[PDB]
Order: structure tokens, then C-alpha cells, then sequence
């Protein structure tokens, strides 16, 4: 839910969490970077395939 | 009511009121760049079957 | 003599061109019907190197039972002189051959049971025939089998690390047994070897290969990718949009205990986890990916000790080996030992009270390591954008694309 | 353009610099009559160097290097992306039976 | 640097092989340089395909995979309690006197790393040295400790700028 | 005249146009360069409607005697600003503004390869480049900066 916060069970108290922007956003942009490297790979070799007419037959 | 902006520290008694302002349209617009990044690759190789 | 005419036209053939004729006439057989093949083997090897004799040793492998008398050895020599030896784009004229030799040749030491002769064979007769280092040939496969059977996973790192961009024809042939075959025990080789992030890629690429009819190699590869899947993330991961429907129809009702295993591993409860665990332990040993689901089971409790970094700054250890069902204070310390040192966490233990802190701060991005970072994923998308843009002009300039 | 502009002014400093450092040459070594405020100020101008070498510095210079660097990172995607779909487009003309 | 050359000479010799099978030293020196390098899955997994006439024939391997157990195990006391159990000569030794201190060397930063309060009795147990010396000598590396309650307080420790970024401009501008 | 003082900052170059309309009822036979210019989404339309009803003249700039001369006599003076400019502070929101822009470009041209002028995804590539290629030649200029002062150790 809303809440953005830590609990702190040693001394029983609540801390307040505040994200810096930065670093959340450039850990954002590099998985994106990295999850779209990883999908051009692989369409690349779905293109090779699709080209080379490679299927599963019947027998 | 949104008429003082600040937060009060209760375990040491006291009040800190918000001073500092960062470039957060600089990251906001980031992400907002990042996030149409990413649907538009996927839509793009989605493209080829 | 028949078998005389034969070599004196390869002789005449060799360091003349003709190419196109002398693989007509190697594909002339059929007549070697004599067993004494040997001494004309031993004429030729040293004039042209071995751009020939594939013909002949073929001809004696492809016997099915028996091959070559207790000279078995010796034949295995000869294969091996043969292909250290031979060099050149020669042979890539008659590279199917060269593929069906190298599947007799691995088949053979699978049936004798000596699968680690043959990994340094088939990995000096890849470079040999593939154009460059990006293509994929059938013998990846035979390699990558050879190398599993054999417990000896790292010759094949070299030639799983690559990105394979084209596929040999191979002068036809390479039906779709091999690809699969290849994706899939890659994918065997990384799980075995703790990849998970390559290995859920190779199940993946076995997986969405175009297929009208259920192949045992892509069942027995969704249900690893299931599991591998679980283990690297908390979820399955979805697949592709351009797979085919088949999988949708058949493979998903077929592997169903993994069904209920990932949905069971959606509520966190190591006790359900572990009763489905060993209420299906015949069939999850039936399917021989047993250890594996004890990976999946042992990942549950680091999950949710990943978990409790999310709400908690500071937690007692007899407190957090509650929630995690752990029993244990020293087994959760244990654990957060074990977690921190794996680099899975970022946590520090008090002995003093008995109390886990979790930091949750690594790092900021002002570094000249990060820097360098960024400047590797740039290399790389560069280079991803070059070979684009190179592939890209090819089917440009295609007289085929230019009526449409 | 850019560099072209810089070097301009580059040259113009290093000129500068270069008359100076010959007079002091010149002075040491004895060609012209010693001067006692110049050679003082251009030890003072040699003490000015570097400029600014605090940590606090370095982390904002090395935040501006990681901040454009990340720009550059979305650039090449962005394009990449663009070629990508160029590439689709004709393959998909290319290798399809309509 | 003198252990990669040795392991990479021992993965060849392994791979030719006179027929699959190599020398029972040369097995045991790959399996003992595997465990140096921490390198477990690979020596889990050589232990696995080591033929089992070599295994009753050099007992010696008996004791490497002891030793591997107990790396796998991450039990620190049973590695220090069974690395001094055998001996060879002149093919293990210095490797495995490499392992012992490169175990050290790992317990020393681990305990660094991920402890803030230790009792005395455990850190000597990770370490693997008796109380004594180890609580003398963590003082004159800067860990504070304090007598009658054995709490050690471990302390936690190019002209080339310009051309990526003319090559950044010029892909981008093409 | 119109002039573009922001992007006149932000590229190093003045962007001044000298412009002319045409007669009522008059149709301009082709002739149209139409060299690209980025613009935002929000005044696109208006970009689009209204550009055949005007033509842009060739500009040069002239100077007399006496200013040449002083202006040469000034650049032995002015040439410090060019070294201490630090043009990648005085232009962010510029900056904020463009990649807003670009995203909403983007999405658009995500919208279109969904749906069933031209190749939207072209300008939005050359919008990025653009502003890429702007980050980084303020980004060298730093560089050059910190490699002539701040490394000449005494």
C-alpha cells in the first residue's frame, strides 16, 4: 500500500523512506539496456531460422 | 492542511522543514523516455514471425 | 580395376578445379564394395593435403554394426589424422559428409561409452567448417552431447559464449532435431553449471522453434525452463509473443506437476512447497529434474529473506527465523551468512544482541567504474546496430528485392 | 565545428603561456634585466595549478560524466531500435509469400 | 600465475589422454587446483567422472574430496581440521599450502565484510587459528576487541576520453 | 526574422530565418527544399498547414571597418570565455523539455507501428540524435577543459 517506510524493531520505530531518483533511474535504464540487447539477440537468430526454413515435421 | 511543509522527528523532538529541490524533471523525463524505449523494442520485434 | 580408375580420377581432379565434377564423382558410390580400402587410402594424403578421403571413410563407418574389424582403433586414428589434418575450405564443397561422418563418429563412442575422445575431435572439426566463428553447424551438437554425456563442461564454453546470427544448410539436410538438440543441451550445460540467465535464454530459443507436431526434446525443455525460470526470478517468465500455438495446446497440459509446482510457488509456503515436493517426487524423478526442484525449494527461503529487506532496517534473528519458517536462529544466521557472502544481499549480523541490519544501499553512480560500464553496453549495442545495418543492405541490394 | 572552436582558444593560451615561459627563460639564464615583480607573479600564476582537485569536485565532475553517458546509452538504443525496424520491414518484404 | 599455467597444462593433458583415462597424478593435481581456484561445480563435477578403478587404486583422492566436501559444506573448521589429515610429496603440498591461505584470506574478509559483533571463539574458529593469537593480533591490524566479554569489533574496509566520445557523435550522426 | 535563442545556446550557432509570404491565391510551383527542422508536438499542425505560403531568403551578415578592427583587437581579451563556458549547466531544462518531447514522439510512433506523416520512428530517431549529440559535445568540452587545467600537476 501507501505507506513508504522502514520498521526498525530493535528500538520499535518507523522510519521514513525517501528513494533518490538517480540511482532508481539509472538501475531502470540499465535492465532495460539489458533486456533489450538480450531480444535483438534473440530475433536475430528467430531471423536466421525463419530464413533457413527450419520447422518440425510430422515424421 | 498543506500550510507548513515539513516533517516532525518525534524521537529527538523536532521539525525539519524541506529547503532543498533537486532536478527531478531531469530523471522523471528519463524515465519517462526509458519506459516508451522498452515498448516500443518490444513491439518492434514482436513485428517479425 | 575399378577402385584404380577411382583414385586416378580423383588424382586428375585434385589441383585442376572442376569442383562441381569432382563431387559428382565422389558422389558417385556405391561401388566400394571391396574391403581393402586402406592402401588407397595411404596415397593421396600427402599431395593436397586431405581436401578428399572423406568419401572413403564414410564409406567405411556408415556399416552400422561391426564397422572395421578390432582395428576400430586404427579407423579412429585414421578419423582423427583426418580431421586435425585436412585444413582448407576444400571440404566445405561437400559438407554433408562431413556431418553425417562426425554424427557416425559420436554415436559410436556413445554405444562403446568413451565420450571424451571425441570432445577434442569435434572441436577442431567445427573451425574447419563453419565460415566464421557466428555459424551454426550440426555438429555443435554432437559436441555439446559428447561434452554432457562426459562431465567435462568447459570445452564447450568457447562455442557456447557465441551468438550464433547464421545456420549452415549444409548442402541440405539439418533438419530441426539438431537445433533443438544444440539449444537444448547448452541450456543443460548452464544449468549444470549454475548460468541460470543463459540457461532460461537456451530453453527459451528451444522452445519457440517452429513446430507443427510435439517433439520430446521441446517437452523435457519447457519443463527445465519451468524450474530454471523459478530459480533465476520468483516467477515464470512469459514467453515469447512469436511462439508457436502448439506449445499452448499440448506441452502446457502435458507438464502439469510443474503447473502446480510454480503456482504453489506463488503463495510463500515452504511447507505446501515441500508436500508437492514429495507428492510428485516418482514423476519429478521420472523426468530426471530432481535436484533441481530442491534448487527451487531452497531458493523459496532466500527469496523471502530478500523479501524481509523490503519492509525491515533491523530484525531480531530468533524474530526473522519466524516468518521464514527457519527454526532456528543460528540456521537464519546461517543463512544470512551464506547470503551476504554470495553477494545476494546487503546485511550485517550483531552477535552482541542477536540482530540482522539491512542496508539495501550499494552504491551511487558517480564512478569511473560505472563509467566504464555504460561505455561496454554502448560498445556492444554499436555493434548490435553495425550487424544490423550490415545484414540489413544484403537484402537491399537482393535482385529478389527489387520486384517487390 | 566544436573542436574547432575549442582549439582556437586552446591556441591562444598555449601562445600565451609560451611568451611567458620564455621570458622567464630568458631572465634565468640572462638576456634581459632581472625583474622582480614579474618573476613573482608568474610563480604566483604557477601555483594556481590545479585547479580545483577537491573530492567534491570529482564526485560532481564524474556525476555529469555518468549523466551524459546515460544519454548517450538511450541515443544508441533509440537508434538501434530505428534500425531494427528498418531491417523487419524489408525482411519481412522480402522473405513473406503475401 | 604459476597455479593457471598448471591448470591449464592439466585440462589439455586431461583432454588428449591416452584413450580418456590420464595418470591418477595428474587427477589429482586438476581435482586440488579446481578446489584452489573455487572453482566447486568443476570439481563436484570431475570428482564425479573419475573412473572408480582410479578411485580404489590412489586413496590420496579419498582425502581430496574430503577437503572438497568440506569447501562445499562452507564449514571452515572442517576445512583447517581436514587439509592437515595427509600429506604427498612435492604434487599436492605447495597447492594445497596455497589453499589453506587463500582460505584464510577469504575467512579474514568475510568476517570483515559481514559482521559488526563477533565472539572471540567463533572468529578463531573462522580464522582458524586457537583464541590467543588471533585476539593478540587483530589489535594490530585496527579491530578493536575488549576482554571480558570477547566481542572483536570487526572494521569494514588516458588520452582516449575524447575518441569514445568522438565515436559516440559520429555512429549517432552517422 | 524569426530567431531561436535557445537553440542558438544550446547548438552554438545562431538560428536566425529571413522570411517572405506569397500573394493570396497564389500556388508556388514545387520547389521546396524543406530541410528538417524538429519541432514539438504542440505546434506541429500549425507548422504543417502553413508552409507553402512562405519562402526563406538567403542570409549573410556584414560588418564595417572599424568593427572588424575592434573585434579583433576584443578576441584577445574575450578568448576566456570560450574556455570557461560550461555550456551543460546554463542549458538542462532545455534539455528536460527535449526528452519530454521525444517520448511523446516516441509514443506516437509506437501507436503507429501498432496501428495499420510517414515513418514516424525516422524523426523521433533524428530528434534523439540530435539532442545525444548535443549532451555530448557539452560533455567534451568539460573533458577538454579538465585535461588542460586540472592535470598540470605543478
Amino acid at each position: 500500500g501507501l505507506i513508504s517506510a522502514r520498521v526498525d524493531s530493535h528500538s520499535k520505530i518507523l522510519y521514513a523512506r525517501d528513494v533518490d531518483q538517480r540511482s532508481t533511474t539509472f538501475e531502470k535504464s540499465l535492465l532495460m539496456g539489458k533486456e533489450f540487447q538480450r531480444r535483438a539477440k534473440a530475433m536475430m537468430l528467430r531471423a536466421a531460422v525463419l530464413r533457413n526454413q527450419i520447422h518440425v515435421k510430422s515424421p | 492542511d498543506n500550510t507548513i511543509h515539513g516533517r516532525i522527528d518525534q524521537v529527538n523532538q523536532l521539525l525539519e522543514l524541506d529547503h532543498q529541490k533537486r532536478g527531478g524533471a531531469r530523471y522523471t523525463a528519463l524515465d519517462k523516455w526509458t519506459n516508451q524505449l522498452n515498448s516500443l523494442n518490444q513491439a518492434v520485434v514482436s513485428k517479425l514471425a | 580395376s575399378a577402385l584404380e580408375q577411382f583414385v586416378n580420377s580423383v588424382r586428375q581432379l585434385s589441383a585442376q578445379g572442376q569442383m562441381t565434377q569432382l563431387c559428382e564423382l565422389i558422389n558417385k558410390s556405391g561401388e566400394l564394395l571391396a574391403k581393402n580400402l586402406s592402401h588407397l587410402d595411404t596415397v593421396l594424403g600427402a599431395l593436397d593435403v586431405q581436401e578428399h578421403s572423406l568419401g572413403v571413410l564414410a564409406v567405411l563407418f556408415v556399416k552400422f554394426s561391426m564397422p572395421s574389424v578390432p582395428d576400430f582403433e586404427t579407423l579412429f586414428s585414421q578419423v582423427q589424422l583426418f580431421i586435425s589434418t585436412c585444413n582448407g575450405e576444400h571440404i566445405r564443397y561437400a559438407t554433408d559428409t562431413f556431418a553425417g561422418l562426425c554424427h557416425q563418429l559420436t554415436n559410436a563412442l556413445v554405444e562403446r561409452k568413451q565420450p571424451l575422445r571425441g570432445i577434442g575431435i569435434l572441436k577442431q572439426a567445427i573451425d574447419k567448417m563453419q565460415m566464421n566463428t557466428n555459424q551454426l553447424t550440426s555438429i555443435h551438437a554432437d559436441l555439446c552431447q559428447l561434452c554432457l554425456l562426459a562431465k567435462c563442461f568447459k570445452p564447450a564454453l568457447p562455442y557456447l559464449d557465441v551468438d550464433m546470427m547464421d545456420i549452415c544448410k549444409e548442402n541440405g539436410a539439418y533438419d530441426a532435431k539438431h537445433f533443438l538438440c544444440y539449444y537444448y543441451y547448452g541450456g543443460m550445460i548452464y544449468t549444470g553449471l549454475k548460468n541460470f540467465e543463459r540457461a532460461l535464454y537456451f530453453y527459451e530459443q528451444a522452445i519457440t522453434t517452429p513446430a507443427m507436431a510435439v517433439s520430446h526434446i521441446m517437452l523435457e525443455s519447457y519443463k527445465k525452463y519451468i524450474l530454471v525460470s523459478l530459480i533465476l526470478l520468483g516467477k515464470v517468465q512469459q514467453l515469447p509473443k512469436y511462439t508457436s500455438q502448439i506449445v499452448g495446446r499440448f506441452i502446457k497440459p502435458l507438464s502439469n506437476a510443474y503447473h502446480e509446482l510454480a503456482q504453489v510457488y506463488s503463495t510463500n509456503n515452504p511447507s505446501e512447497l515441500r508436500n508437492l515436493v514429495n507428492k510428485h517426487s516418482e514423476t519429478f524423478t521420472r523426468d530426471n529434474n530432481m535436484g533441481l526442484v530442491k534448487q527451487c525449494l531452497s531458493s523459496l527461503y532466500k527469496k523471502n529473506i530478500q523479501r524481509l529487506t523490503k519492509t525491515f532496517l533491523t530484525l531480531s534473528l530468533q524474530d526473522m527465523a519466524s516468518r521464514v519458517q527457519l527454526s532456528g536462529p543460528q540456521e537464519a544466521e546461517k543463512y544470512v551468512l551464506h547470503m551476504i557472502e554470495d553477494g545476494e544481499i546487503f546485511a550485517s549480523i550483531n552477535q552482541k544482541d542477536g540482530m540482522v541490519s539491512f542496508h539495501d544501499n550499494p552504491e551511487k553512480y558517480n564512478n569511473p567504474a560505472m563509467l566504464h560500464n555504460i561505455d561496454q553496453e554502448m560498445l556492444k549495442c554499436i555493434e548490435l546496430d553495425e550487424r544490423l545495418k550490415a545484414m540489413d543492405q544484403e537484402i537491399t541490394v537482393n535482385p529478389q528485392f527489387v520486384q517487390k | 565545428e566544436h573542436l574547432i572552436a575549442q582549439h582556437s582558444a586552446i591556441k591562444m593560451l598555449h601562445s600565451r603561456v609560451k611568451l611567458i615561459l620564455e621570458y622567464v627563460k630568458a631572465s634565468e639564464a640572462g638576456e634581459v634585466p632581472f625583474n622582480h615583480e614579474i618573476l613573482r607573479e608568474a610563480y604566483a600564476l604557477c601555483h594556481c595549478l590545479p585547479v580545483l582537485s577537491t573530492d567534491k569536485f570529482k564526485t560532481d565532475f564524474y556525476d555529469q560524466c555518468n549523466d551524459v553517458g546515460l544519454m548517450a546509452y538511450l541515443g544508441t538504443i533509440t537508434k538501434t531500435c530505428n534500425t531494427m525496424n528498418q531491417f523487419v520491414n524489408k525482411f519481412n518484404v522480402l522473405y513473406d509469400r503475401q | 600465475f604459476s597455479f593457471k599455467k598448471l591448470l591449464d597444462q592439466c585440462e589439455n593433458q586431461e583432454l588428449e589422454a591416452p584413450g580418456g583415462i590420464a595418470t591418477p597424478p595428474v587427477y589429482g593435481q586438476l581435482l586440488a587446483l579446481y578446489l584452489l581456484h573455487n572453482d566447486m561445480n568443476n570439481a563436484r563435477y570431475l570428482w564425479k567422472r573419475i573412473p572408480p578403478a582410479i578411485k580404489s587404486a590412489n586413496s590420496e583422492l579419498g582425502g581430496i574430496w574430503s577437503v572438497g566436501q568440506r569447501i562445499w559444506q562452507r564449514d571452515f573448521p572442517g576445512i583447517y581440521t581436514t587439509i592437515n589429515a595427509h600429506q604427498w610429496s612435492e604434487t599436492v603440498q605447495p597447492i594445497m599450502e596455497a589453499l589453506r591461505d587463500a582460505t584464510r584470506r577469504r575467512a579474514f574478509a568475510l568476517v570483515s565484510q559481514a559482521y559488526t559483533s563477533i565472539i572471540a571463539d567463533d572468529f578463531a574458529a573462522f580464522v582458524g587459528l586457537p583464541v590467543e593469537e588471533a585476539v593478540k593480533g587483530i589489535l594490530e591490524q585496527g579491530w578493536q576487541a575488549d576482554s571480558t566479554t570477547r566481542m572483536v569489533l570487526p572494521r569494514k574496509p588516458n588520452e582516449q576520453q575524447l575518441a569514445r566520445l568522438t565515436d559516440y557523435v559520429a555512429f549517432l550522426e552517422n | 526574422v524569426v530567431i531561436d535563442p535557445t537553440r542558438t545556446i544550446s547548438a552554438g550557432k545562431v538560428n536566425l530565418g529571413a522570411f517572405r509570404t506569397y500573394p493570396k491565391g497564389y500556388k508556388p510551383p514545387d520547389e521546396g527544399p524543406s530541410e528538417y527542422q524538429t519541432i514539438p508536438l504542440n505546434k506541429i499542425e500549425d507548422f504543417g498547414v502553413h508552409c507553402k505560403q512562405y519562402y526563406a531568403l538567403e542570409v549573410s551578415y556584414f560588418k564595417s571597418s572599424l568593427d572588424r578592427k575592434l573585434l579583433e583587437l576584443l578576441w584577445n581579451k574575450y578568448w576566456v570565455n570560450t574556455l570557461s563556458s560550461s555550456s551543460l549547466l546554463t542549458n538542462a531544462d532545455y534539455t528536460t523539455g527535449q526528452v519530454f518531447d521525444l517520448s511523446e514522439k516516441l509514443e506516437q510512433s509506437e501507436a503507429q507501428l501498432g496501428r495499420g506523416s510517414e515513418d514516424k520512428l525516422a524523426k523521433a530517431t533524428r530528434d534523439s540524435c540530435k539532442t545525444t549529440i548535443e549532451a555530448i559535445h557539452g560533455l567534451m568540452s568539460q573533458v577538454i577543459k579538465d585535461k588542460l587545467f586540472n592535470q598540470i600537476n605543478i
